[PDB]
RNA sequence: CCGACUUUGUGAAAUGAAUUUUACUUAUUCCGUGGGUCGGAAGCGGGGCAUGCCCCUCCUUUUGGCUCCAAGGCCCGGUCUUACCGGGCCGAUCC
RNA sequence: ACAGUCGACUC
RNA sequence: ACGGCCUGCCAACCCUGGAAACGGUUCAGCCGGAGGUAGGGUCCAGUGGCCGGAAGAGCACACGUCGCGCGGUGUCCGGUGCGCCCCCGGCGGCCCAUGAAAAUCCGGAGGACCGAGUACCGUUCACGCCCGGUCGUACUCAUAACCGCAUCAGGUCUCCAA
RNA sequence: UCCUAAGGGAAGGGGUAACCCCGGCAGAUAGCGCGAUCACGCGCAUCCCCGAAAGGGAAUCGGGUUAAGAUUUCCCGAGCC
């Protein structure tokens, strides 16, 4: 009884990235981890001289 | 123009997902393919005896093409080309009551007919397909040819022989007679063939084929003798 | 006479392993290009209890080397792995606990677990709770290695065989007395129907060689030959000695 | 090749083109309307059903189903069924309750066939 | 349990006039995959103290993130004939 | 830390 | 039943702030510089409240009518609990015992591909239309409908429980 | 009815004198699928069926009614998939 033609979409979803699958505290940490490690990729390339 | 950029993908051992390259080596083939490839592998590994190793020693490319020019000249009669020969003698049989036809000259074929001819010495040249399966049908030919003193060659392709006579497989051909306008150009290929096979029989009957190991095994061998030096 | 309890086990009718709540085989990754010539990072997601086995099992989520999906592999837990740990799999992975390396990358004296025997058989030695193998020496002219196994047996293994660094977790599990027929029964319920065990001396001759007699006694030598036919090879199979072990006899 | 697995190639097949039909005769409709409505049951129970619920109660073929029962009650009687219920009597025959749309009157239909 | 014959082939040595030792890989047995990178040779870097000519490496150690269906360059061809689709190679070393 | 209203029970 | 609005337990989450003279809290735990108390909030459960369904139904009365007539009234107010049954919540505990799988459903990561504004591309929105097949359906479920040669003091799994 | 559990039958194959016995043994595997048909492209990975009226599970409640059906099967009202 989650079927699309039995619940309203606003009642089935949460309006964020990864919502309905990941909570806020988890998605926040994924954002931070992805950003920080992306930064370390290029600081490591710059260390490659 | 400015927006366009390079995005190099690093195809490391833990990097990007590699793309569609050639994996034809590692394909898992049907069992039919698998056994037929392992067939040639095993025929290479094992020591082929001289009788079978006389094969894989075929008539050259130039000599084979030159001989097949003449075999194409002397093709047999088609079916549509065989109906007319019997349909147009109708006037000669119904009215003339005479037979005016002459002897045509064609290449002979079929294992039994050619063996009868060779044993009666009415064969001027014998053409053996190298790739006959089962091989015992043509293993004994070279000795018969050599010791009845008949010029014989082992050309490549039983299908290509079969095309000469319009059958799917032929496995043997022979010329018994040639038109008087092509004797010289026949006897040139006769000289080449007789020099190539009928004289070298008495030394290839001692040569063992096979025993060539795999590429990897040969690589380790080449590694081994260098260290031995 | 009739078929013995020890013969009856070969059919599986009531003697098969109770394998309904087990979590699948516990084994390494498929040996491939990456794991042979480099390293692969896997993240340990959860350490689950596998029913019927003494050791915890570590679910590890690799990324598939050549197609776009994950790989949930399931390793035998080496003491120390915790969720979120990155375990490295391959040849040039550094030597740390939880990593899996070939024996060409593990120095003498290293303690390892879940050892392969034929390179790629996915780990067979030193898997029970709290067991490890000590890598003793390496012969690089053969590409082979030697190891001391939990039994004390010393085995020569190919040097390209993988091995998890560390020892299997759950160590010392068998140190605790169970104190109860209850605990024994719940131990063996999730393993197999091999408990309780009835002393053959308290059977009748028709079903066991030891049975029968006005008194309870074996009757003949309790040690049987190696070649004794099944249904007679019961007791102490091909014993080299008996009696409580003293001195070098227990070495 | 790219994938290291070999799959059976997509061949082409033909649909059947028989040189002679394995059956010549066209199969006759053996579940026609007359085999599918054997006769209206006329016990007092169905009699009361006629007026109290505006339904005709028939004995119908055991291989009939609600779809064919409506389709048949339409071709006979020049009526239509709003709803149909079927049960299998203990005696073996199937009994069907056919409830009419209120445009049609069950008493008039049952008098035009003769039950009461 | 072990012995012989058989599938059971190849060449090599040492002992006697067959015997143990070996070597090979294709028979054979076994193991692993969704037969997904095997063998040789290149090249990118690192060791030079006969510039050797032999070695060591393959662009992921990092924090429970994400990675697919190529960006990029070059060479043809079709076309509005003054406006645009299909090709081939490199990227992804060869054999 | 007082006043008002109520309270089913247990010792 | 169902629909809307409201309420928002016990937990979970958010924002402000910054705690030792440590505080908060449970029957028991336990929680806090990884952010407590405190202030304000979000979410969740519901078998909770109001309205619609729905008083036109049901019931109890009270009359008066020949013949499934009819008419009239009521269907309110609190409170209680170591109470019984059912379900749920969230704690805590035991395990050499960790206590099924799939169908199905939903959510998300990515964004190849696509469109108008005298109009064309979508729309998991509201409303609207049509159809819903086959088989079981009675009764006992037992000191008489089952088995024990029976209308046998025997045996046979359950739900409700003043 | 649908899905799986323990388990059971099975196509290719292996065994068998033959009935019959083995299902992972890997075989161009039973089935191919999806976007497109104005056709083609891409994928194919642990690859079949059966197995529960106590497991999982699209949807229904109230009031009437029979000599015997229905609480939710008929009638009345209101819903749902
Ligand atoms: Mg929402
Ligand atoms: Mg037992
Ligand atoms: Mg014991
Ligand atoms: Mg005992
Ligand atoms: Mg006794
Ligand atoms: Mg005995
Ligand atoms: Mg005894
Ligand atoms: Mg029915
Ligand atoms: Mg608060
Ligand atoms: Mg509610
Ligand atoms: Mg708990
Ligand atoms: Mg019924
Ligand atoms: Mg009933
Ligand atoms: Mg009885
Ligand atoms: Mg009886
Ligand atoms: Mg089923
Ligand atoms: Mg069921
Ligand atoms: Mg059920
Ligand atoms: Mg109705």
């Amino acid at each position: 009884e989650y079927k699309r033609s039995r619940l309203s979409r606003n009642r089935r979803t949460v309006n964020r990235p990864y919502g309905g699958v990941l909570s806020g505290p988890a998605v926040r940490e994924r954002i931070i981890r992805a950003f920080l490690v992306e930064e370390q990729k290029i600081v490591k390339k710059v260390l490659k001289i | 123009n400015p927006l366009f950029e390079k995005r190099p993908k690093q195809f490391g051992i833990g990097g990007a997902l590699p793309p569609k390259k050639d994996l034809h080596r590692f394909v898992k083939w049907p069992k039919v393919v698998r056994i037929q490839r392992q067939r040639r592998i095993l025929k290479q590994r094992l020591k082929v005896p001289p009788a079978l190793h006389q094969f894989t020693r075929t008539l050259d490319k130039n000599l084979a093409t030159n001989l097949f020019k003449m075999l194409l000249k002397y093709r047999p009669e088609d079916k549509a080309a065989k109906k007319e020969r019997l349909l147009k003698r109708a006037q000669a049989e119904a009215e003339g009551k005479t037979v005016e036809a002459k002897k045509p000259i064609v290449v002979k074929y079929g294992l039994n007919h050619v063996t009868y001819l060779i044993e009666q010495s009415k064969a001027q040249l014998v053409v053996i397909a190298h790739d006959v399966d089962p091989i015992e049908l043509v293993v004994w030919l070279p000795a018969l040819c050599r010791k009845m003193e008949v010029p014989y060659c082992i050309v490549k392709g039983k299908s290509r022989l079969g095309s000469i006579v319009h059958k799917k497989t032929a496995s043997v051909l022979c010329l018994t007679t040639v038109k008087n306008e092509d004797k010289l150009e026949f006897s040139k290929i006769l000289e080449a063939i007789k020099a190539n096979f009928n004289d070298k029989f008495d030394e290839v009957r001692k040569k063992w084929g096979g025993g060539v190991m795999g590429s990897k095994s040969q690589a380790k061998t080449k590694a081994r003798e260098r260290l031995i030096a | 006479g009739r078929v013995i309890r020890a013969q009856r086990k070969g059919a599986g009718s009531v003697f098969k392993s109770h394998t309904h709540h087990r979590k699948g085989p516990a084994r390494f990754r498929s040996l491939d290009f990456g794991e042979r010539n480099g390293y692969l990072k896997g993240v340990v997601t959860d350490v689950i209890h596998d029913p019927g086995r003494g050791a915890p099992l570590a679910k590890v989520t690799f990324r598939h080397p050549f197609r776009y999906k994950h790989q949930k592999e399931l390793f035998v837990a080496a003491e120390g792995m915790y969720t979120g740990q990155f375990v490295y799999c391959g040849r040039r992975a550094t030597l740390s606990v939880g990593n899996v390396l070939p024996l060409r990358s593990v120095p003498e004296g290293g303690v390892i677990c879940n050892v392969e025997h034929h390179v790629g058989d996915r780990g067979v030695f030193a898997r029970a709770s709290g067991d490890y193998a000590i890598v003793i020496s390496h012969n690089p002219d053969n590409g082979t290695s030697r190891i001391k196994l939990p039994s004390g047996a010393k085995k020569i293994v190919p040097s390209s065989c993988r091995a998890m660094i560390g020892q299997v977790a759950g160590g010392g599990r068998t140190e605790k007395p169970m104190l109860k027929a209850g605990n024994a029964y719940h131990k063996y319920r999730v393993k197999r129907n091999s408990w309780p065990k009835v002393r053959g001396v308290a059977m009748n001759p028709v079903e066991h060689p030891h049975g029968g007699g006005n008194h309870q006694h074996i009757g003949h030598a309790s040690t049987v030959r190696r070649d004794a036919p099944p249904g007679q090879k019961v007791g102490l199979i091909a014993a080299r000695r008996t009696g409580r072990l003293r001195g070098q006899a227990a070495a | 090749r790219t994938s290291v697995t070999f799959h059976r190639p997509k061949t082409l097949s033909k649909a059947r083109d028989p040189k002679y039909p394995r059956i010549s005769t066209p199969g006759r409709n053996k579940l026609d309307q007359y085999q599918i409505l054997k006769y209206p049951l006329t016990t007092e129970s169905a009699m009361k059903k006629i007026e109290d619920n505006n339904t005709l109660v028939f004995i119908v073929d055991l291989k009939a189903d609600k779809k064919k029962i409506k389709a048949a009650v339409k071709k006979m009687y020049d009526i239509q069924a709003k709803k149909v219920n079927t049960l299998i009597r203990p005696d073996g025959k199937k009994k069907a309750y056919v409830k009419l749309t209120p445009d049609y009157d069950a008493l008039d239909v049952a008098n035009k066939i003769g039950i009461i």
